[PDB]
């Protein structure tokens, strides 16, 4: 339960 | 500034600030009567 | 090769194998010549050039540990290296841990680097936990050490910070001296203060060996799975119960493993008298140790305490066995000199009100409800046992 | 606790109420 | 000064205070030896039909004084606080006057007193070759003889560093060495006197010969063991470091208590005013002059009159 | 005063010592 | 009586040496000073008679302190464990006191050796870490070397080397002594080979041997198979047997007694080897003693650098805090900051 | 809050009594550089453990092992509280920091029975993660206490990958202002040094230095 | 790249245009990558380009004081000296107690 | 200084001043002076019977000790100047308890007469 | 602004903590203690810099004795004046904590006679005109809910034991040989307020303790710390408990600021 | 003299070094560009101080409570002599209106 401002795993996960 | 890392004007300013409490805080007013 | 086994009277069960950790093993006595070349090699110092090119953290530990106790404190006091306090705790001539705490506080008051005194004279909580656990391990060997630990805890409370780590170690200090009343009463104070019991001392309470200086050092390579199991069930028991239930479970295993079975039943005697809600694990554990001893070492108030705990939370067969064993031990010619179990007027209606509350929801309690009432009021006709065996066979 | 009253009859009621509490508390030997 | 530990080397103000006191050098220049130039001769201070007091002022660069009591009848001389930068005139003075050096009195064991004590016993002990010289001192000064080497490092006296003190040697009050049966010049010193702090007017004295008694008075505050010398027949008080001209001793050194120094100033109020007090530093005075025009004694009794229970008197700028 | 039942033998013997020395001293006046 | 501030009562003198007679005090006068009027409810009296003479011991601790007084200042032992440990803790303080005065000050002039030390402030290199010997000890050192240079130059770590240097340097300090009390003090700093330390492990071994036959007697009488040197395992077997039969709640896990038989056999072989060099009988050495002399030289080479390595560890912290702050500088890096140096995508 | 006065008995010297008893002497301590801005284990009080500090794995190396993992580079999460973890770092195995000192003493089989994955060999790379990098640093010293040759640390593991704002919540134990410390309550030392150790020159929020000896500088005047 | 040998007037212009909040925290950790000689020279050039020497640039800078106060803080740093849920249940249990004690009364 | 904080040679180290003689090399005295310096023959404990007395005997150095009121004040510092058989500390005593009457018949005997009394008799 | 703690030593002072610890493995009247501890703690080095005191905290101790029916040895050899039937003698020892060190301020011995003398014949034919007036204005305090920070070993044994021992002496002294002088004695023993401190100032107040003999001062410190059990462990605890409950009362003060300010805005 | 009195009112006070919570040194720079001196501050009446404290200085109720002991005493802003060349000692005597509040 958290909404972060920046994320580094998420743009690598979406294109995969 | 090489050996000691400070200058003599900067030495005198920090020397006056490391002991500011025990230099002068009160006027020591009042009168002391003899008790014996 | 055949060595005898100490009578723990513990249940041999796959559930309570974590409580079997802490028993001394005859397996470990057999692999002792396998470790004989390993201890001999470590007794020699390294070379001078390997010690000189050592890193700064390693060379500090390996010389101060070989230094005498007071000279090691002199290098700590002069260079203000407060993180070398676990190095001097394991010295070859270090005194009792009530002396080491005052020498710890003597080093930081004469230390060459002076912090603010709220940060300077504050020892880490792992050090106060290790200092009391050294003192509690010494209370196992000699119970008269508690009077000095009472004076030690009387100064650690007023100088250091009252943490749940230092309070849980003090419960283990009161437990190992044989004090059954005030150890559980200190644990009930932690439950009222919402303080969790320390799982590190809970694994050390159920291990009545392994002096905690050589546990953190790693001198015992085995029994670390047993150390991890007691920490995890202590994490398990705290999730649904309070801190007095976790500590009372540890005192039951400790008195079972020290062969002090007299004080083992004083824990259940004190837990019902104080108001501590016992966990479901230690209730079933108390039934099986009572089955191992066949009610030999038990009193009238201890069986009144177990039947009170089994009425609120317990199976019918465990409650039926402890009442069947208490009345049959009364019929034995050995226990005819000792008085019989007598239930007073108010507590007898209370355990019957709780067993009737369970009988309204459960079918196993409703058919055996009158058999519970027949066992506490002393009137036991054998035709109730005859119809019990007739309904079991048919 | 100390209660102040305005009459004699309520003090007679309370002292009768106080003795109802002292005999329902345990009858002496 | 002290041992350079880890926090003293990582402190910036330690590098800053050494810049303020000594400039760009940072190392304090020591207290050197007085050379053969700018040095005076031994003076005869007092001549009496009982004893003779011969002294020399400013014999060190600490501005200390060297005195000697010469007994007329026994021909026996006694040094008080034997610290001279040239103890060769004192050996020639006792050699040309047919005197026998038997003991050396020491008020206290600071570096202004025992810096040349091994030189005093060696040079004067070599002349009696063609019974050794004793040392009279108080065992409360044991903490200052351990730091005699530390004091020589700070004041630049490197030649007297590696010298074991003669009072540290095994005396009659110590257990003896068990030497191999297959050498007592340094193994045993039979002539050694340890003075007790319980000093009274009855029995705490040294029989100097021909009926003069040297009453030693325990008066700490400047040092742990500070033994004055009082000659009541001659009105002479060797105060040492306790009382000087218009000033008293320092308290800003270790093992120096200000409230012990005030009690030491109160125990000389029963002596007469014509008692010529002979200090270890500076000019000599009388005890009656210090009762009138000394502000340290004036502050000591003024705080006593207004009700101070722990009267603390003492200097922070002066003599060691 | 046996020490078994009376542990305050340091105080009770000290205070009766000071009752008599305040009585045997001759500086006090019994007359106001 | 009650005292007043500023008013004192003058009292007559007894005219017996003052309050403390400096000329001396007799036996019956000091008998009253011995049995001083202390309150006996908190006073412990003790005496011991040793043949001709006896010693009295009286100690009093007040009641107003035991909640705040130190455990070391008032060494009160309310248990038998604290009695045995508190006596051993106070024995080691006293024994270092009566031995420490034999080699430093208040010692014999031939028993005082000093060390010189010079450490570089920049390179952290130890220069001139020698001992300060006299001319008698230096005649022993060249007598050691000229024999060993005569034997190890025909065969075989360079020419100008000192063969077994830390062994002969440790033996030269012992050779130059003249008192046996200061001789054992130098044996204690050299790996603890003094006779009082060796006699304690001889008693600890002979009690383990006397306990090894106790476990051998129990196991043979119960059954009516064993390891090699059972007296090392005998404190571990006795701890389980006493735990099994019911007299004792705790069994032992401490394996420090493993290898103890050959250890104290090596410690007594190290001791007899070093006094063989003190008597200068090193012209003949068996193969057992020569393999002992090699391992003792490297063990004695690292015990004298205990003090110099602690000062070396502090000097590493001094040059660490003088480093440039931050992650570094751009001119003094071979690796990029955000990337590992062994990363495959290193060069973008 | 609201500026609670402290119960410690530190006091600056008066204006009447002389300065005495100089075998203990307080002075102000000021170091060369500030270290409050740095990481916790590269500060001044942790300077002796500088060689015990694990090597730093950065963010772009962590994204590389996310895409292309290696069979023996074991990413290990060292977060302790299960309530503060919300997402899963890829190719990671859970080893909490409170259990590291007992986990590495296990055998090869008992580590599998107590953690569900195989115990890593002493020669492979181990990379530890945490919230800020504090629990992974304390576990890295326990991983280096045992003979593990390659122990690595990602400082700011969870808070930079997932973008969270959390902490390991180290208490860093400081005495409460009712807890009176040792040297006021005790007769462990004599009364003159007891008064002089408790003396400080200035405010008591800054750091000080205690001198074990002092000599008077007679050469100034 | 050679981060210590970039032009100092170029760095203090690129750092002056940092106004977004998330890239401002990027600058805080990126400022440690410069050397100690470089980071004390970035303070003196940025103080003069906004002060007396503002005429050296072709266009004047914009006033970014939160970058100015952080660079002056970061240059002084490198230079030498010269559980919300569990806490909110604690306070609500105390106010529940104070109403039972009578310290928080009702309407009179 | 900081070097004299912890023992040996600390502030409250009461053994740093020196040790006793413990030798027959001086003051060869009689039975008369031992009796007037007995603990049991003193006035202040002759009329005291509430304190407990323990009479012990060394099996190695051969001394006869009596300690009273030890349960009230169990100081570990007592007997530290004992100096057992050959210049050892007082941890090498291994004392055994003796009664009141057999302490008196063993107190007047020399050190060797106590030792063969324990080994070959009783 | 205060907190009281009680302690009952059965069978005299020999059941204390110091008299019970011994070395192992080798009747009288009961004493009732009561320590009043207000929040009065200040630093006198600010008003006068010549005083080297960092902390000065005052707290009062009332020690009373009661004869049980179980003692047999010393029944009527001497009439005991400590009993509430005979005089009701009690010692009021005002203590102070001067830099974590217990110092006695005054040792008062008060009985029912001193309350009877102040109310009837303190003057020539009347009592004190101010002590009689302070007894004329004695309004009771509203019942405040007490909090129980007891010893953990006696936290769950019995709860109303200091309430039982408070009315044990209260029914014994009002029904005693001195009957109507107990309201004058309760205000004399009233440790909370200015009327009780003035009434105890009308009595003797004890001698100057530093003017006493040094053998008396060490024996009185051996009695209070050693025998009576009121030790420096308690004396350090009182200043800790004065600090903790000041923090506890500050949170209730912060709750009352919020409770008042929310009640104003909802009406305005 | 206005600089030093505002420094002592914000620093640590007493032998226990009690830190003053309100910083009165932030109001020094807004005091001197107005041209009002410490000697001119003593000549201000009660009506002129309320205009100065609310409008110009924006002094809070706790910062005005700490500055008022310096104004109610009329401390003279005279630099006293010291043993050093740089003196931080002001005469803390109470001023009189006959001598211009200079004591
Ligand atoms: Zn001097
Ligand atoms: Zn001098
Ligand atoms: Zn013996
Ligand atoms: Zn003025």
């Amino acid at each position: 339960k958290s909404d972060p401002a920046v994320d580094n795993v998420a743009p690598l996960r979406d294109e995969d | 500034m090489t050996v000691h890392g400070t200058s003599l004007p900067s030495t005198y300013r920090m020397h006056k600030d490391i002991n500011k409490a025990q230099r002068n805080d009160r006027k020591l007013s009042g009168n002391r009567f003899k008790v014996l | 090769t055949q060595l005898p086994d100490p009578p723990y009277y513990l249940p041999h069960s796959p559930r309570f194998d974590a409580e079997r950790c802490g028993t001394f093993n005859k397996k470990w006595l057999l692999n002792l010549p396998a470790l004989k070349p390993l201890v001999r090699n470590s007794t020699y110092l390294p070379k001078k050039e390997e010690l000189w090119r050592a890193p700064t953290h390693e060379a500090l530990e390996t010389i101060i540990g070989h230094l005498p106790y007071h000279d090691a404190l002199r290098y700590i006091t002069e260079h203000s290296l407060f993180l070398l306090f676990p190095t001097v705790l394991r010295a070859r001539d270090a005194p009792l841990p009530h002396v080491i705490y005052e020498d710890f506080m003597k080093s930081c008051t004469f230390a060459s680097l002076q912090n603010p005194p709220e940060e300077q004279f504050a020892l880490p909580s792992v050090l106060l936990r290790t200092l009391l656990c050294m003192a509690a391990y010494h209370c196992t060997l000699d119970a008269d050490y508690f009077t000095t630990c009472q004076m030690l805890f009387g100064r650690m409370e007023q100088q250091q910070q009252t943490t749940p780590e230092v309070l849980s170690a003090w419960v283990y200090c009161c437990t190992a001296s044989g004090r059954v009343d005030e150890a559980l009463t200190y644990a009930k104070y932690m439950a009222d203060c919402s303080a969790p019991f320390d799982v590190t001392v809970f694994s050390l309470m159920q291990h009545p060996s392994l002096n905690p200086i050589e546990v953190e050092d790693g001198s015992v390579p085995h029994s670390a799975k047993g150390l991890l199991l007691q920490r995890r069930l202590g994490n398990r028991l705290h999730t649904a119960y309070r801190s007095d239930a976790v500590a009372a479970h540890g005192m039951f295993v400790y008195y079972a493993l020290t062969l002090s079975h007299v004080r083992k039943w004083e824990v259940i005697r004190a837990a019902a008298a104080l108001g501590v809600t016992l966990a479901e694990r230690t209730v079933v554990l108390a039934v099986e140790v009572f089955a191992r001893e066949k009610g030999m070492r038990c009193g009238p108030k201890t069986v009144k305490a177990l039947t009170h705990f089994l009425a609120q939370d317990g199976t019918v067969g465990h409650l039926l066995y402890v009442l069947l064993r208490a009345r049959k031990n009364e019929l034995l010619p050995e226990f005819r000199d000792l008085p019989h179990t007598t239930f007073s007027e108010e507590e007898q209606e209370l355990v019957l009100q709780c067993v009737a509350q369970r009988a309204r929801h459960d079918d196993s309690f409703a058919v055996a409800a009158t058999l519970v009432s027949s066992l506490v009021r002393e009137d036991d006709p054998s035709e109730l046992l005859m119809a019990f065996a007739r309904a079991a066979r048919n | 606790q100390q209660v102040v009253y305005r009459s004699i009859r309520d003090c007679r009621e309370r002292a009768f109420h106080l003795i109802q509490e002292l005999v329902s508390s345990p009858g002496v030997a | 000064s002290y041992t350079p530990n880890l926090t003293s080397l990582t402190n910036q103000v330690n590098r800053s205070e050494r810049l303020r006191k000594w400039g760009s050098a940072g190392v304090p220049p020591g207290v050197p030896r007085i050379p053969r130039l700018e040095a005076k001769g031994i003076a005869i201070l007092h001549e009496s039909p009982k004893v003779i007091l011969a002294g020399r002022s400013r014999c060190n660069n600490f501005d200390s004084n060297q005195y000697m009591l010469i007994n007329k009848a026994t021909k026996r001389c006694l040094l008080v606080d034997a610290s001279d930068d040239w103890p060769d005139d004192w050996a020639a003075f006792i050699g040309a006057s047919d005197l026998t050096l038997t003991h050396v009195f020491l008020t206290h064991c600071h570096i202004d007193n025992i810096i040349n004590l091994n030189a005093f016993l060696t040079i004067c002990g070599s002349r009696q070759k063609q019974d050794e010289i004793g040392v009279m001192w108080c065992p409360a000064e044991e903490c200052w003889v351990q730091n005699f080497k530390r004091s020589c490092e700070r004041y630049g006296r490197f030649e007297e560093m590696h010298q074991v003190l003669p009072m540290m040697c095994r005396s009659l009050y110590t257990p003896q060495h068990l030497v191999d049966p297959v050498r007592n010049a340094r193994h045993l010193r039979r002539n050694d006197v340890l003075l007790s702090a319980a000093t009274n007017r009855a029995t705490s004295f040294i029989d100097f010969g021909n009926g003069v008694l040297l009453y030693y008075i325990f008066s700490p505050g400047h040092s742990p063991g500070h033994m004055m010398l009082h000659i009541p027949t001659e009105r002479i008080l060797f105060s040492g470091d306790l009382l000087f001209f218009n000033k008293v001793g320092r308290v800003d050194l270790p093992w120096a208590t200000g409230v012990r120094l005030a009690e030491s100033l109160r125990l000389l109020e029963a002596l007469p005013d014509n008692t010529v007090v002979v200090p270890g530093h500076g000019r000599m005075t009388t005890l009656g002059r210090e009762r009138r025009e000394n502000k340290a004694l004036q502050q000591c009794y003024q705080r006593q009159e207004i009700g101070k229970q722990e009267v603390s008197v003492g200097f922070n700028e002066g003599y060691l | 005063l046996p020490p078994s039942d009376f542990p305050e033998n340091a105080l009770l013997k000290c205070i009766e010592k000071e009752i008599e020395d305040e009585a045997l001293r001759l500086d006090k006046e019994e007359c106001p | 009586a009650r005292r007043k501030w500023g008013q004192k009562t003058w009292s007559p003198t007894a005219t017996n040496g003052g309050a403390a007679p400096a000329n001396g005090v007799s036996a019956q006068e000091a008998l009253q000073i011995a049995y001083r009027p202390m309150p006996p409810s908190q006073t412990v009296e003790y005496e011991e008679d040793f043949g001709h003479n006896l010693m009295i011991h009286r100690e009093y601790i007040s009641k107003r302190c035991r909640d705040r007084v130190s455990f070391e200042l008032s060494a009160l032992s309310y248990s038998n464990l604290e009695l045995r440990r508190g006596q051993e803790h106070l024995a080691g303080i006293m024994n270092r006191e009566r031995r420490g005065v034999s080699v430093g000050a208040s010692g014999a002039p031939d028993d005082q050796v000093q060390m010189q030390t010079d450490v570089d402030a920049n390179s952290r290199e130890v220069l001139s870490a020698r001992y300060l010997f006299n001319e008698r000890r230096l005649q022993f050192c060249d007598r050691f070397q000229n024999f060993f240079q005569s034997k190890l130059e025909n065969s075989a770590n360079g020419h100008e080397k000192q063969h077994l240097f830390s062994l002969m340097e440790a033996c030269a300090v012992i050779f130059g002594c003249e008192t046996e009390a200061a001789r054992e003090t130098y044996y204690r700093m050299f790996l603890g080979l003094d006779s009082e330390t060796l006699l304690e492990e001889d008693e600890a071994l002979r009690n383990r041997i006397a306990d090894a036959k106790l476990v051998q007697r129990v196991l043979e009488n119960n059954k009516g198979n064993l390891p090699e040197e059972f007296e090392e395992y005998a404190p571990l077997y006795k701890a389980y047997i006493t735990h099994a039969v019911g007299k004792g709640p705790v069994a032992s896990y401490d394996i420090s007694t493993l290898g103890s038989t050959g250890l104290t056999a090596e410690r007594r072989r190290w001791r007899t080897l070093m006094e063989k060099i003190v008597r200068e009988d090193y012209h003949t050495m068996t193969e057992v003693e020569q393999m002992d002399a090699i391992v003792l030289n490297e063990q004695l080479h690292t015990v004298k650098f205990f003090d110099l390595k602690i000062g070396d560890a502090i000097r590493d912290i001094l040059q660490l805090l003088q480093r440039e702050t931050g992650v570094g500088s751009s001119v003094n890096r071979d690796t990029p900051v955000g990337i590992s140096p062994n990363n495959p995508e290193r060069r973008v | 809050q609201a500026d609670r006065r402290t119960r410690h008995h530190m006091m600056v010297d008066g204006q009447i009594n002389p300065r005495e008893w100089f075998n203990w002497h307080p002075k102000e301590y000021q170091p060369w550089y500030f270290d409050r801005h740095k990481f916790l284990y590269e500060q001044r009080q942790y300077a002796q453990f500088h060689h015990l500090l694990c090597h730093q794995v950065y963010l772009k190396d962590m994204l590389h092992l996310m895409r292309y993992p290696e069979p023996y580079t074991h990413i290990i999460d060292c977060r302790t509280s299960t309530q503060k973890m919300h997402r899963w770092v890829p190719h990671s195995l859970w080893l909490p920091r409170d259990e590291v000192e007992y986990a590495l003493q296990l055998s090869a089989d008992e580590f599998l029975d107590m953690y569900g994955f195989r115990k890593p060999d002493k020669s492979d790379d181990v990379i530890l993660l945490s919230h800020n990098g504090i629990y992974s640093e304390q576990a890295g010293w326990e991983w280096k206490k045992q003979f593990f040759q390659h122990v690595y640390n990602y400082r700011g593991g969870t808070n930079e990958l997932f973008g969270e704002s959390y902490s390991d919540m180290n208490v860093s134990d400081v005495l409460s202002p009712w807890k009176g410390p040792f040297p006021q309550s005790g007769v462990f030392v004599d009364k003159w040094s007891k008064r002089k150790v408790l003396t400080r020159t200035g405010p008591f929020d800054r750091q000080y230095e205690m001198q074990d000896f002092a000599l008077p500088d007679l050469e100034l005047e | 790249a050679d981060l210590d040998r970039v032009e100092a007037r170029s760095v203090v212009i690129a750092l002056n245009a940092v106004t977004n909040a998330d890239v401002y925290e990027f600058v805080k950790k990126y400022l440690f990558n410069f050397g100690e000689r470089k980071v004390k020279f970035l303070r003196t050039t940025y103080s003069d380009l906004r002060g007396h020497g503002a005429g050296k640039l072709r266009i004047p800078l914009k006033e970014n004081d939160n970058m100015y106060y952080h660079v002056c803080w970061h240059s002084s740093i490198r230079s030498p000296r010269q559980p919300n849920a569990k806490i909110d249940d604690i306070v609500k249990d105390k106010i529940e107690k104070w109403k039972a004690e009578g310290l928080l009364p009702e309407d009179y | 200084s900081r070097s004299t904080v912890f023992g040996p040679g600390s502030l409250y180290s009461f053994t740093k001043f020196g040790s006793f003689n413990r030798s027959p090399t001086n003051c060869t005295l009689n039975k008369r002076m031992k009796d007037i310096f007995r603990l049991e023959n003193q006035k202040h404990i002759r009329n005291d019977f509430d304190r407990e007395r323990r009479y012990r005997m060394c099996t190695k150095c051969g001394i006869t000790t009596v300690t009273i009121n030890f349960n009230n004040v169990p100081s570990a510092r007592v007997g530290l100047w004992g100096r057992c058989a050959d210049d050892k500390d007082y941890t090498h005593h291994r004392m055994v308890d003796i009664t009141q009457r057999e302490y008196e018949v063993l107190r007047e005997s020399p050190v060797e007469k106590r030792l063969n009394w324990w080994r070959y008799e009783r | 602004n205060y907190f009281v703690m009680t302690r009952t030593l059965k069978n005299g002072v020999q059941s204390a903590e110091l008299n019970n610890r011994r070395y192992r493995s080798v009747s009288r009247a009961d004493v009732h203690l009561t320590v009043f501890a207000p929040f009065r703690v200040y630093d006198p080095s600010l008003h006068d810099p010549t005083v080297d005191i960092c902390e000065w905290s005052s707290f009062d101790l009332v020690v009373q004795k009661t004869v049980p029916d179980n003692m047999v040895a010393n029944k009527l050899l001497q009439p005991l004046s400590c009993t509430p039937q005979d005089g009701a003698l009690s010692m009021y020892v005002c203590l102070a904590s001067v830099n974590s060190e217990m110092r006695i301020r005054s040792i008062q011995l008060l009985s029912m006679k001193e309350a009877q003398a102040l109310v009837e014949h303190a003057c020539f034919g009347n009592g004190e005109p101010l002590f009689l007036e302070l007894l004329r204005r004695r309004g009771r305090r509203r019942p405040l809910v007490e909090r129980r920070f007891d010893d953990p070993r006696l936290r769950y044994e019995e709860v109303a034991q200091p309430q039982q021992v408070a009315d044990e002496a209260a029914v014994a002294c009002s029904s005693s040989c001195y009957g109507p002088y107990y309201p004058a004695f309760e205000m004399l023993m009233d440790s909370c307020g200015s009327a009780g401190e003035y009434s105890r100032a009308l009595c003797y107040g004890g001698p100057y303790v530093s003017e006493l003999s040094r053998e008396l001062c060490d024996a009185l410190l051996d009695y209070i710390k050693g025998d009576l059990g009121v030790s420096d462990q308690l004396c350090e605890y009182v200043c800790q408990m004065q600090f903790f409950l000041e923090q506890e009362e500050y949170m209730t003060w912060l709750g009352q600021v919020q409770h008042v300010a929310n009640a104003v805005s909802r009406t305005a | 003299s206005l600089k030093l009195i505002l420094e002592k009112l914000s620093g640590h006070v007493g032998r226990r070094q009690y830190k003053m919570l309100c910083n009165l040194e932030k109001h020094y720079d807004k005091l001197k560009d107005e041209g009002i001196d410490w000697h001119e501050l003593k000549w201000l009446s009660r009506e002129e101080l309320i205009v100065l404290f609310d409008k110009v200085l924006h002094l809070t109720r706790t910062e005005r409570a700490a500055l008022l002991p310096a104004i109610e005493a009329k401390v003279c802003g005279v630099l006293r002599q010291t043993d050093s060349r740089h003196s931080t000692v002001v005469c803390m005597n109470r001023g009189n209106a006959n001598h211009g509040w200079r004591c």
